[PDB]
């Protein structure tokens, strides 16, 4: 929707990236890292559908890219984003 | 007589006024200082 709504979400995905980078090789057995905590919570905010702990963050992140490509390609859908306003 | 005295000669030193002795004291501690708000370090916890 709103141009602002897009930026906000980009920033989120762009943040999810940041934390994924932070958590790489810092995910240990008995530890709880403020970083992983942030990450796992952000993984949640993506899908309006469900809010359960994501056992495999790959899935929803994928579903999201796929949905996006399928949207950004069809001019019937993403048309509104190409208006002057 | 001299020798008999010198044998029975020995000094002692005593305090003029006796010490004033007290009982122990119950070491009671009370709070001091002001405390502010400290926020949890890890932030929101992961779900489920």
């Amino acid at each position: 929707m709103s141009r602002q709504m897009w930026l906000d979400t980009s920033a989120l995905l762009e943040a999810i990236s940041e934390y994924v980078v932070r958590c790489n090789g810092d995910t240990f057995s008995g530890l709880t890292t403020g970083d992983f905590n942030a990450l796992s919570n952000m993984f949640t905010q993506l899908s309006v559908s469900s809010a359960g702990y994501v056992s495999d963050p790959r899935v929803p992140l994928q579903t999201m890219s796929n949905m996006f490509v399928s949207f950004i390609t069809s001019t019937d859908r993403c048309g509104y984003m190409l208006r002057k306003t | 007589f001299s020798e008999l005295r010198n044998f029975f000669t020995g000094d002692v030193v005593i305090r003029d006024d006796p010490f004033d002795v007290w009982d122990g004291v119950k070491a009671t501690y009370i709070p001091i200082g002001v405390h502010g708000v400290r926020l949890d370090p890890n932030g929101d916890q992961p779900p489920l």
